[PDB]
């Protein structure tokens, strides 16, 4: 009985297609589709802070919606219904200009029989490296816009600097995006039950 | 038949031992109609039963009922027939035995595992455990640290690769480990002494490496690459002499070569006799063994006597012959060290060290020949035997004392 | 928001590797030689607007715009069975069908003429992609149009779009064979130039180590510019395969080329592709290691110590990362690349997915894009080239025809001298001083 | 580490023992003509790095260098299977395609035209190498590249690697027949002067016993270089075994030369093999070994020169029981099958090795036997009296005086004859108590 009532939630409400869903939407697994949606919000917005812009959840949600057409992972129904939310107001009490903070919290909707499985609790770390990936996609969205504004023209110390700082952020960018972005991921992708276990989803 | 101890008011003449021991007579209760060696016979059956049935968790399949039909028959029997019992008991204990048997030698790749322990543990791989020190002679040098055994293990990946053995999924089963007393929160007077291994015992082997087992295995690791870390720093004392052989050899310079030509001979004999008439002839004996056998635990024994011969003929359980055989291997790799510092005339310095470990040398090979022959001569150790005659083959040993080299600095 | 890239397709070769390419897009999305999403790729995990865009009809049609002095390329186009896959409002055929004849100063000329053909098709596919990176130019730098009509197109998209990347695939011509262009090694310099001066990252795909790569690898006996096209698109896709296949790293072009070219000069990137016939982490970069599987002719130059600046590995299929870092752990420990001395060995690993349309008897293949200075060794070839036929005038009846080269060479004479400032670049930047 | 080992094959001898060297390599290794591992031994427990390269796509180069002043030897391992063997950037060879003509004047001057080209080869090899030891020259003492060349390459390697080992295989010639090259004599000296002053050891292929070998053993009528040369194969993978494949013991050749080697100056090696023979005991091997009859060095047994074992090293490669290589050791003492040194103890060593799993042995157990015996002694005085003998008549010296070696005077000849005297007379006293005062 337990093994047919988990196989029945792993083929039917597809739970590993939600975990696989809030990878590719709630910890932003899609490149193409960020590296265009971040630009996008940014010319909306720059330099860190929000300027006055997505303080409410309407206009990052429209911009998403005009995004959702275009994707590296989506267009899928685990991918459609994705929340995207704010759980601060982008207001500082003092706007900087040099600032990569970016937090906002995108959900993939799980169905109420998996939803013992995949808990809140995995969803909410899910953004929270989504936000660090978000704050990473600013800095090269800026490292693009600072090689635009080379590349359309002192100048060369301050490109040898950014060269070596680029070099060494690759490194660390390379060590995070192996340790927290490719053991787990693999063992996320591939740790979904197969003999049927109910727990077993949820353990993983 | 299942392993279950039931005995909550400690009725039964078995008790459960120490769970590693997972059972262990009630010797004080024990039936003297029920012999020793019928005790030992039950106290394997239940054992192998109760591992059998907590690994299906993690031998007998269908028979359990007939043997239990059979002890039923002989519950109706009006009297006790010690005879009839034991051989029930024998029969299934020899039906449990040849499935276990089975069950070892097809399937948990002795054969493997065996390989690996030699290549590994036993230094089976020569050259790859001299490619191995040359990488980590630098790691090894100094006491190890937490990272110590990392760079090592690092090293050993590298020389695996300098070898060709990428392709060997075993080295990330193994890990150099190293002994330093900072990684416990007396540290290791240097990472040679430091150094360890570690073989990822897949099971059923660890059945097998037991913790003793264990210790076997890293004492014959240890004892291999001190022989081995001698045998190569003469070399290279050789070599920096051969390099220099066109240089004007002087007195100190001859006096070096000829005592480290000495040292190296004699630890040289001592190893291929150790490792070839000792251990590879206890090896050799256990491996056939094994394959000669459908019994797992005569298996188990000749790999057991194999290592026992190996220990002894290394004269590792004779502690005072071993100490003086350690202290010889240092005397050689001392010299080597010396010579290969002053590959030229020595320094003042140098030649004092030189002769100090030169008479050194003598006076300890002196010693260990004597001890050699009159091993010999006591105990018919082939081993032995042999590393006395490599000594004194041409009484020069006997004319030196049994000195390899006892020729002035 | 999508980010569509334009294909300029030049000349013969440039519009047979456009089309190649877009063949092998629409086999990596899902999508029939028609431009028409399978019905079993329609929900595919693929990113086909990368490379594709969407028709309102879930037609997906490459974003590329054919441009051509010579009508054959352009009318094989529309007359194969993949007329359909291309906007045919995206293709320009310059009606004076004489082509650049193998002269790069005709073939600026053309594309002077042409210029208002080409840069609709690039201003349409910019307002038809949502987030435009830039314009990626597939042209060959040893023939008349490619080159000249080529740099023509370069200069006008560099001056339109200053804040817009400009790729370029420009194709070397084989200095093994005689080039059928007698002016090809004018055509090289003027397109070398180009390249440095108005693209911001080169992919070399030089048609004598592709034709190494056949004859050795592949086993093909006198390799035909169809398999030379199709080592061309094959290139071309695993370029593109992480922004038509998302993956952990290195997900756009422009994260791409600043990874591949860190001094804007020096931008020309050789190729290696693997298996050229289970593919392991290890196996995979011991072949992209192995001579025999890099698709670009660089010379064995033995008086400069070429080095790597930095090597990005594709890597298309099922590809743990952590196993990837493995694997160039060891091939770190082997020393089976050479990096850039003046900084830490930079070894980027792609993640890419390989096309669901495309059997792949490999669970895992790879391409390596290296930036090496021994690159420069075919830059140096070009430029040697050009002042030996400047030297004695060869080839300059066909130039004087054309306003760049009527009165002198000395656009040729620039584009040597860029060349050369290329190969010295490359040349420093394998060695510690490079800064 | 690799320790790995470049072999110098000189001219035609050279050359073609080296082909068939790694020939007999890639058998015992599994590794195809083209390079590539056999499937069967991919999993071998043999290391190839010590004298193979391994290429990123599995392609197994040879650590081979193959310089020949003469095309037919170079030309025949281009056209050989094994021609892709050898890495094409580690072949020098010279234009000056007139060889040496047996000439050691003439060989020499070939390496000086070949030097760049050589020590270039030499430098590669060395970087191709994890722990390059130094270079093995495989090379013909009678010859005129293998001598004369020998002797050059011999003196720019100790010059170059003055602490890296510099060890060669001399094949010295016939010494019953009459050698066809008048200049013989003194190509052999000079690379006699050359192992003596700027190598480790030179281990003497003596033609004449090669042909005894193939006549009474091997039953060979006349035997053919090739078929020399492949004994000289067979007895370089045995000798390599154990670095090649991992052993118990002389896993290195600085541990290797410390055990043979006690003095420099005493670096003429003899041969020994067992069984010779077109289930063979330890101790039926261990007697054909000390039987004359299976000793693959042509060294004079002098009946007035008591000569002795140095030091005795046995590889055994086979399935071998240890019990019974015991009892042949001790057999061997009793019945003084070997003579040993008189100023030191019997230095006899047996190393354990496996026969190659991916070459076929017709032998379920080979064994070699290297012994330093004075009786060598008699081989380099015969060296000696044949260079004394072509200086003293100046034979042949005609187109020596051509080169640059022998134009001013014939000193490097008699320096030579004289360096094989001592050599022969130091052996002497090496079978003497006093050789430690010799």
């Amino acid at each position: 009985v337990n093994k047919a009532a988990v196989d029945y939630f792993f083929v039917e409400l597809h739970l590993g297609a939600h975990f696989e869903a809030l990878r590719h939407f709630l910890l932003m697994e899609d490149g193409e589709f960020a590296q265009s949606l971040s630009d996008l919000l940014f010319e909306k917005l720059g330099a860190g802070q929000t300027p006055g812009e997505l303080l409410s959840p309407l206009v990052l949600n429209s911009v998403l919606s005009k995004a959702l057409q275009y994707s590296l992972h989506g267009d899928t129904p685990h991918a459609a219904n994705l929340s995207f939310a704010l759980k601060f107001l982008p207001e500082a009490f003092a706007p900087n200009a040099p600032d990569v903070l970016s937090c906002l919290e995108l959900r993939y909707k799980v169905d109420w029989p998996l939803n013992i499985v995949v808990t809140e609790g995995c969803l909410s770390r899910y953004s929270g490296i989504f936000s660090f990936l978000l704050q990473l996609k600013l800095m090269m969205w800026t490292l693009k816009d600072v090689c635009f504004h080379l590349k359309r023209t002192q100048f060369r110390q301050l490109q040898l600097f950014k060269h070596e700082m680029q070099h060494f952020v690759k490194v660390i960018q390379g060590y995070i995006a192996n340790q927290i972005l490719h053991v787990t991921w693999c063992e996320f992708r591939a740790r979904l039950a197969s003999v049927g276990d109910l727990e077993e989803i949820q353990r993983a | 038949l299942h392993g279950l101890l039931l005995d909550q008011h400690e009725e039964f003449f078995i008790k459960q031992g120490p769970s590693s021991k997972q059972f262990s007579l009630r010797v004080e209760i024990l039936p003297s109609y029920i012999p020793v060696r019928v005790a030992e016979k039950i106290l394997f059956v239940g054992e192998s039963v109760q591992m059998f049935e907590n690994q299906n968790v993690n031998i007998l399949k269908d028979q359990e009922d007939t043997f239990a039909a059979e002890l039923h028959r002989l519950k109706q029997q009006p009297l006790f027939s010690l005879v009839d019992f034991e051989q029930v008991v024998d029969r299934i204990r020899s039906t449990v035995a040849e499935h276990l048997w089975k069950l070892m030698v097809e399937e948990s790749d002795l054969l493997g595992q065996l390989k690996i322990i030699k290549d590994f543990y036993l230094l089976g791989r020569g050259e790859l455990f001299q490619a191995f020190i040359d990488t980590a002679q630098h790691m090894l040098k100094t006491p190890p640290t937490a990272v110590t055994e990392h760079d090592v293990n690092v090293a050993f990946q590298q020389s695996a690769h300098k070898v060709l053995l990428d392709d060997d999924n075993l080295l990330p089963l193994l890990h150099l480990t190293i002994e330093y007393h900072g990684k416990e929160h007396e540290a290791p007077a240097s990472g040679w002494a430091a150094l360890g291994l570690s073989y990822k015992v897949q099971w059923p082997l660890h059945i097998l490496f037991t913790p003793a087992v264990l210790e076997k295995y890293n004492v014959v690791f240890k004892y291999l690459l001190s022989v081995r870390r001698v045998q190569a720093e003469l070399q290279h004392c050789w070599a920096l002499q051969m390099q220099r052989k066109h240089l004007k050899s002087n007195q100190t310079d001859a006096v070096k070569w000829r005592l480290r030509n000495h040292m190296a001979f004699l630890v040289d004999n001592l190893q291929y006799y150790l490792q070839v008439d000792v251990l590879e002839s206890q090896f050799s004996q256990l491996l056939h063994q094994i394959n000669s056998t459908r019994d797992f635990e005569s298996i188990r024994l000749a790999h057991d006597h194999f290592l026992s011969n190996l220990l002894a003929q290394s004269f590792i359980l004779l502690k005072p012959v071993f100490h003086c055989l350690n202290e010889i291997l240092d005397l050689c790799h001392s010299f080597c060290s010396l010579v290969s510092q002053n590959l030229g005339p020595l320094d003042e310095r140098g030649a004092a060290q030189l002769s100090i470990l030169v008479k050194g040398f003598s006076r300890q090979s002196s010693l260990l020949f004597k001890i050699l022959s009159s091993v010999r001569n006591h105990q018919i150790n082939s081993d032995l035997a042999q590393l006395l005659l490599r000594l004194d083959y041409n009484k020069y040993y006997t004319q030196a004392g049994g000195t390899l080299g006892s020729f002035g600095m | 928001m999508p980010r569509e890239i334009i294909t300029l397709q030049l000349g013969q070769c440039g519009n047979q590797i456009g089309f190649e390419f877009w063949k092998q897009l629409c086999a990596e999305h899902g999508i029939s030689p028609e431009g028409i999403v399978e019905e079993f790729a329609t929900e595919g995990t693929d990113r086909k607007d990368v490379f594709f865009y969407q028709a309102d009809d879930e037609h997906y049609i490459p974003r590329a715009v054919l441009l051509d002095l010579e009508p054959r390329v352009i009318h094989s186009i529309l007359n194969s069975p993949y007329a359909k896959l291309y906007n045919p409002e995206n293709i320009y055929l310059s009606e004076h069908g004489g082509g650049a004849g193998n002269n790069w100063a005709s073939g600026f000329s053309q594309g002077e003429k042409i210029h208002e053909d080409i840069f609709d098709i690039i201003d349409r596919e910019a307002d038809g992609s949502d987030s435009l990176e830039g314009f990626v130019l597939c042209h060959s730098i040893a023939g008349g149009t490619g080159s000249g009509l080529g740099s023509y197109l370069l200069e006008r998209l560099n001056d339109r779009y200053p804040k817009k990347l400009v790729q370029t695939y420009s194709v070397f011509p084989n200095q093994d064979e005689m080039s059928d262009v007698v002016v090809q090694p004018y055509n090289s310099l003027l397109t070398l130039k180009r390249l440095t001066q108005n693209a911001d990252c080169v992919v070399v795909l030089d048609n004598t180590a592709l034709n190494r790569i056949a004859t050795d690898r592949l086993h093909i006996q006198n390799p035909s510019f169809s398999q030379i096209n199709q080592l061309v698109s094959t290139i071309m896709s695993a370029s593109t395969t992480t922004l038509r296949y998302p993956g952990y790293m290195n997900n756009d072009l422009i994260g791409l080329i600043a990874s591949l070219i860190p001094t804007p000069r020096l931008h020309f990137l050789m190729t290696g592709y693997t298996p050229l016939t289970k593919t392991t982490v290890l196996d995979v970069m011991r072949r992209l290691l192995q001579p025999k599987n890099v698709m670009v002719s660089t010379g064995r130059d033995r008086q400069t110590n070429h080095c790597y600046i930095a090597i990005l590995n594709i890597i298309q299929g099922e590809v743990d990362p952590t196993q990837v870092h493995k694997s160039l752990q060891r091939i770190r420990e082997r020393k089976l690349a050479n990096f850039i001395p003046w900084g830490p060995a930079s070894i980027q690993v792609a993640l890419s997915r390989k096309s669901p349309y495309l059997p792949s008897a490999h669970r895992v293949s790879g391409l390596m894009m290296a930036n090496h200075t021994s690159i420069s060794s075919l830059f140096e070839s070009s430029c040697q080239q050009y002042d030996k036929l400047r030297k004695r005038e060869a080839f300059l009846e066909q130039f004087r025809k054309e306003d760049i080269f009527k009165e002198n060479f000395d656009e040729l004479d620039r584009s040597r001298e860029v060349v050369q400032e290329l190969i010295d670049e490359y040349h420093a930047a394998t060695r510690p001083d490079y800064i």
